[PDB]
RNA sequence: ACCAGC
DNA sequence: TTAGCTGGTCATTTTTTTTTTTTT
């Protein structure tokens, strides 16, 4: 609590001092409401007065989303010029404003912020819905603990350190601590690989299991940083356009068609596996130039447990394909790294030996008392997800990472 | 409460509309939102609108979310607050302009706050003092957390506190932002803190806004009242340690009283006509023109020219009030002046000229001439008598103290019954003071005069310390001659 | 406001209570409606006589207002007209109390209800007195606060005795023990109450524990400079008021404030102190130069020299680092000041001095109720109480500066001070005699002991102020 | 429409 | 002819009993 009361009172003196700075630079004006007007000021919150301020500041936007309207967001203000330079480092303070103020939103002064779910023992107890995608994936909610900033964003070392487990001190000794988080690495990109193995007969999960397979994508495809490889990647497997994975470089038309080339020749086995999809589902589909009209055949997909997975666009079939194969086994993963845990003789709560803290999509964050016990589950992590794979009879190896830790700073 | 989503009708977009519990939609594409006087004002009658105020800095949301709008009526400004009840109803209305014209409208109950029609579940409170204050925090916090603030001013904070007692339990804890005291509330649960500046409208002017809110969030205890701890007091004793003033005319008095201190109540007393009134004016005019310090002399027993007079004789060593001709010839040749210029540079001396008025005329006198020494003469006018004398040497006592004043009273003595008569050289006691029996116990040093007008010197006098706190030595300091031809009586050495 | 509410002409209608589980047979049988007028829907009350007559009205909104109907009389109960003798009434402090007994006991039991509350129940018990005689029993029941113990205690006063019964409710009252069901253990609290005995006498044998206590309890404070004055003392215990008196600037506030200092620096007890002599710079000073066996005030050079060598926190740090005296910057507010420095300080011993300010209409009565209020601060407290007096005018012989032996019957102002204080101490000394530096001591009264008389010498040291236990033969 | 997550 | 799956946002002057401490 302290913690994070000291990093709201740090911010909010921020944003008062970038309003006073601010409104002297982009003055007020009259708006028409005897003819009636009003001295209206600059409002740095709304995305309509800045757009009036950019027009009449000498700036063109050449990009219109909307059919009157640019947009405006964060990569339109980074490549913006105008002639008078104070201007140009006042945009920076409106872009630092922007984050300032998602950040008051979401930290302290929101309906559903941190400060208001607090109990008594200085814990947050948060809504987990285990079934509330259409893909099997599970959604949290009354408050959100799976959207905080990462440690890439600013403001966002400071507030994972909040959120540890070293702050409950045990109850008989006084001690803090010790948090292990487990992530697994390359998921779905291995599902696929598990799926269209019947096409290029299975030799293409043998290169993911040889080393990083973003690292030597972001070697191949000359990426300045991994988390764009990995965007990407993920951006092109699930039926991108032309522009929208070029836009993750920066480039035209012109790069997005060629690494498009470049990444589909490599491996021929997707437009197979996408054709076989297409081929089970769909039987006819007529075109409208403006709709879509489509006689389904068969609107479900038998999933690895025989759940009648749902589709929503035809397009986006390998989508409901392979993230909703990719939740099930996390889902019976987190049972058995549990149910080892209590054959083996230990005890779970706030009592015992460990607690189950959070379930994001991909990671797990327990807390347990001694780093011995930590141990214990980074040595059964494996072991459960060992059988997870052996259990469902799957072609590929699958494998995760763990992680040892005062906080989740560090175990992210 | 947000529900979920539906397609919008003037933008046209599919997930931009949002329906809330409400019944009121919001689209984020479009922006569109569906669904004395004794007399209150109208808002559209008295052309209100919700302008923001430039010269300060608060925003148009917060005078809207607070109810704090412009009248334009008349051709002049008002700025009309308004008061609320818990039923959502104008209760009250306050109006201020440039000339601070305080129309009170409508009916103004005495426990009239400002915000507390929207706010009853919460932890933390802050109450402020004024109204622009008020609305500074809510811009701060955004118009998020519960702030009122006082319908009546810090002076009737015993009144309109004590009445609203109920609203303020609901909360856990109660911070105040007054001046940079009302025990009413309960405690244990209130907090008050400390701004560096007059007010947070100068923290927010001045850029230490900051230090608001580090102030909200982490305010300080109540501590009640002057119980000052044994730790609050490392720099005042060391501020208290960086001085007797030097009793000229003899030097047996210094080496056992050892001067007067700041807050030091000096007794002067002898027989009736034995000379009280030379030898304080004596020590007035050796302290005065001598040392630097500052007297103010209240003489009654005369007038001030005749005072005026007695000290310009006595400074250049004459009898003026004992020869007309020796005051004819000093104003035929002009040497008035320069008796009355080298005494009078320097304006150490300040007269006084003729039972509560006097108090005041003294705190006038040392807080605002800045004097040292006071000195009071002929008590007997001002003075049942014992009531009123206790009372007196009370509010004297009480004006000497923490003030660093040296306070010189004359007084009289009884008249005796058996024995030989002060004018003969009884030695006088310590319990001779007439009009009461406290005029010893508050005075600090008492001094007496002895002499014999009758015997064999009618010029030798005696003095005689009667109580001395400081050191504790009492008795016969010495002896002084008294001269018939200047005035200046001198420090003798005579022996018993 | 304007008249007696008929149910026609404001649509009465008799129904149940689900917030507070009561059926509408018990407002059918009572009397307590409905109306709908102005949209609100109000509840009302109706009163009526001895004989029927409809007579007043209580209306109440739906946001916990009042509002009355005309003359509210003194003799209006809620449901006197229905009853008119029995053996057993219970008297409810509310409306809903009344009716909740009504609906636990199918209407059996006479039990009415009050017209005024908890605020002024005592005028309309004592305008009700003729009713109560054609009765056998009174069982009180009123809320479990405070308010509800107040109206309790002081309204069963002008009721008759050996017929008042209170009964006790875990609730805060009859009403959420019927909503949270607790109808077994009220019925108990109906047949079987405590009688009128917790008014405030006690019992011969209940005390002994409480006496126990007290005996495993006030150990008296040894005080310093003589051993004559403890062998007639014992110390000083809690609830011990202890007046010093001597003549004007003998030596009390020196003796008080060496007594202050040695049990202080030698004891560990918290001592507050409220001198109004001197502020809080001149008494820190004197504190400081007598625990260095100086005089620091009188001594200019060595006020300077001190400040330069840095020695002043060595004994600054040694005195306050503890922080075990409290003292206090210059009416009825003193009282409440102390009372804070003894309850939310903790002190042991409260010292103050030259309360001839504090008296200053007549001051006989002043002197008197100053003097009771600080008796009964003393009293249930436990603490030491110090207070410096001073003394009158004798009419002939010598004075008392001059060695005069001083009697019990020369304390100015009144003759109430020596009737509340414990124990008078009288210092006695001649600065005008042979030696201005021998002391004595007179105890003029002693409460505990009764030894009376001069206690011994103790001869006053003029370089270091530390007056020490003599041998002197008068 | 924007922000963050995986 | 389309990267997707979640959450969260702002809005209207009269008379008589008791006590004390100076002075004529
Ligand atoms: C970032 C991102 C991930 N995903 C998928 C990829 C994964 O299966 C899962 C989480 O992705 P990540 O955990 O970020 O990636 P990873 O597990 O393959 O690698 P590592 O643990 O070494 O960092 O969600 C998307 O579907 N869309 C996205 O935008
Ligand atoms: C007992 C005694 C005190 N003194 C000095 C030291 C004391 O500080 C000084 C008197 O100061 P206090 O002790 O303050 O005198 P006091 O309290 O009896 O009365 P008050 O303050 O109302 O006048 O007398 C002696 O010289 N010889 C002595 O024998
Ligand atoms: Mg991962
Ligand atoms: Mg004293
Ligand atoms: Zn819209």
């Amino acid at each position: 609590t302290k913690a994070i009361e000291e990093l709201y009172v740090e911010l909010a003196a921020r944003r008062s001092e970038l309003l006073r700075k601010l409104t002297e630079t982009f003055g007020s004006w009259y708006q028409p409401k005897y003819t009636p007007v009003e001295h209206v000021v600059f409002n740095p919150s709304s995305r309509d007065h800045i757009q009036k301020k950019l027009q009449e500041a000498g700036w063109v936007p050449t990009k219109y989303t909307d059919k009157g309207a640019p947009v405006v967001d964060d990569e339109v203000l980074e490549g913006v010029r105008v002639d008078d330079p104070e201007k140009q480092a006042a945009i920076d303070l409106i872009k630092e404003y922007l984050m300032i103020q998602k950040r008051i939103g979401q930290s302290a002064e929101g309906d559903k912020a941190w400060l208001r779910y607090v109990a008594e023992d200085g814990k947050i107890h948060g809504s987990v819905n285990p079934n509330g995608a259409v893909t099997g994936r599970a959604t949290h909610a009354f408050p959100n603990l799976a959207q905080i900033p990462g440690v890439r964003s600013p403001y966002g070392e400071q507030c994972r350190a909040a959120f540890g487990a070293e702050h409950h001190l045990d109850g008989i000794t006084g001690k803090p601590w010790v948090q292990a988080g487990i992530d697994a690495s390359g998921l779905e990109l291995r599902c696929l690989a598990h799926f269209m193995a019947r096409f290029d007969n299975g030799e293409y999960a043998h290169e993911i299991l040889n080393g990083d397979i973003h690292t030597k994508n972001q070697i191949a495809a000359e990426l300045p940083t991994r988390d764009n490889a990995k965007t990407f990647i993920y951006g092109f497997l699930y039926g991108a356009g032309d522009e929208k994975i070029g836009q993750i470089v920066g480039a035209g038309k012109e790069r997005g068609k060629e690494l498009k080339k470049k990444f589909l020749e490599n491996t021929p086995a997707i437009a197979a596996l996408r054709e076989s999809i297409q081929q089970t589902l769909v039987e006819s589909s007529q075109w409208v130039a403006g709709e879509q009209q489509v006689k389904w055949k068969r609107r479900w997909i038998k999933g690895l447990d025989g759940r009648k997975v749902h589709v929503r666009s035809p397009h986006a079939a390998l989508n409901t394909l392979l993230q909703s194969a990719g939740a099930l086994i996390c889902k019976l993963w987190i049972i058995k790294t549990e149910e080892m845990l209590v054959e083996k003789g230990l005890k779970h709560g706030w009592d015992g030996d460990f607690a189950y803290m959070a379930w994001v999509h991909d990671e797990i964050q327990v807390g347990c008392r001694t780093e011995e016990i930590a141990q214990v589950v980074i040595e059964t992590a494996q072991e459960a997800m060992r059988w997870v794979g052996d259990h469902w009879n799957f072609r590929c190896l699958l494998d995760t990472e763990g992680k040892m830790g005062p906080n989740w700073a560090i175990c992210h | 409460v947000f529900l979920y989503h539906i397609p919008c009708d003037n933008c046209g977009s599919s997930d931009g509309n949002s329906l809330f519990s409400d019944g009121h939609t919001f689209c984020y594409v479009c922006e569109k939102w569906t669904a004395m006087t004794y007399n209150v004002w109208n808002f559209g009658e008295s052309n209100g609108r919700y302008s923001a105020l430039t010269a300060r800095g608060i925003s148009k949301e917060t005078c809207q979310k607070a109810g704090y709008w412009i009248a334009k009526v008349d051709g002049v400004m008002y700025q009309v607050a308004d008061y609320r009840d818990q039923n959502g109803n104008i209760v009250s209305q306050k109006v201020r302009d440039k000339d601070k014209n305080f129309k009170t409208t409508g009916s103004h109950k005495s426990d009239a706050l400002f915000g507390k029609h929207l706010w009853n579940g919460g932890k933390k409170i802050v109450v402020t003092e004024g109204e622009i204050d008020m609305l500074t925090v809510m811009e701060l916090q955004d118009c998020k957390y519960p702030v009122v603030s006082l319908g009546h001013g810090a002076s009737a904070a015993k009144k309109t506190c004590a009445a609203n007692y109920e609203y303020f339990d609901q909360f856990e804890q109660i911070i105040l932002m007054f001046d940079m005291a009302a025990q009413v509330l309960p405690a244990g649960k209130v907090r008050v803190a400390v701004l560096p500046c007059k007010d947070a409208n100068e923290c927010h002017l001045n850029g230490h806004d900051r230090e608001i809110m580090e102030q909200v969030w982490n305010a300080g205890p109540w501590i009640p009242d002057g119980v000052v701890s044994a730790l609050s007091l490392r720099e005042r004793i060391r501020e208290h340690l960086s001085v007797g003033l030097l009793f000229s005319g003899c030097t047996g008095i210094n080496d056992k009283t050892l001067g007067a201190r700041g807050g030091e109540v000096i007794m002067v007393t002898s027989g009736s006509g034995m000379g009280k009134s030379t030898f304080v004016r004596q020590q007035a005019l050796q302290w005065g023109t001598a040392m630097g310090k500052k007297v103010g002399l209240a003489m009654l027993q005369e007038s001030v020219e005749e005072t005026a007079e007695d000290l310009i004789g006595l400074h250049n060593r004459v009898r003026l009030r004992q020869s007309d001709s020796l005051k004819r010839e000093i104003i035929e040749n002009g040497k008035f002046d320069q008796w009355f210029d080298e005494l009078f540079g320097n304006d150490t001396f300040h007269l006084y000229d003729s039972t509560d008025r006097l108090l005041a005329k003294l705190a006038y006198m040392r807080s605002g001439l800045g004097c040292d020494v006071i000195i009071l003469d002929h008590i007997s006018i001002v003075v049942d008598e014992r009531k009123m004398i206790d009372n007196l040497m009370t509010k004297l006592k009480g004006f000497a103290k923490s003030t660093g004043v040296v306070l010189v009273v004359i007084c009289h003595l009884k008249n005796p019954d058996k024995g030989k008569a002060h004018e003969e050289g009884r030695p006088v006691s310590i319990t001779d003071l007439r009009g009461s029996g406290a005029l010893r116990q508050l005075s600090d040093t008492i001094i007496a005069l002895e002499r014999n007008q009758q015997g064999d010197m009618p010029n030798l006098v005696l003095v005689r310390i009667l109580k001395c706190r400081f050191t504790g030595d009492t008795g016969i300091a010495g002896y002084m001659e008294y001269n018939k031809e200047t005035g200046w009586l001198e420090p003798s050495s005579y022996s018993g």
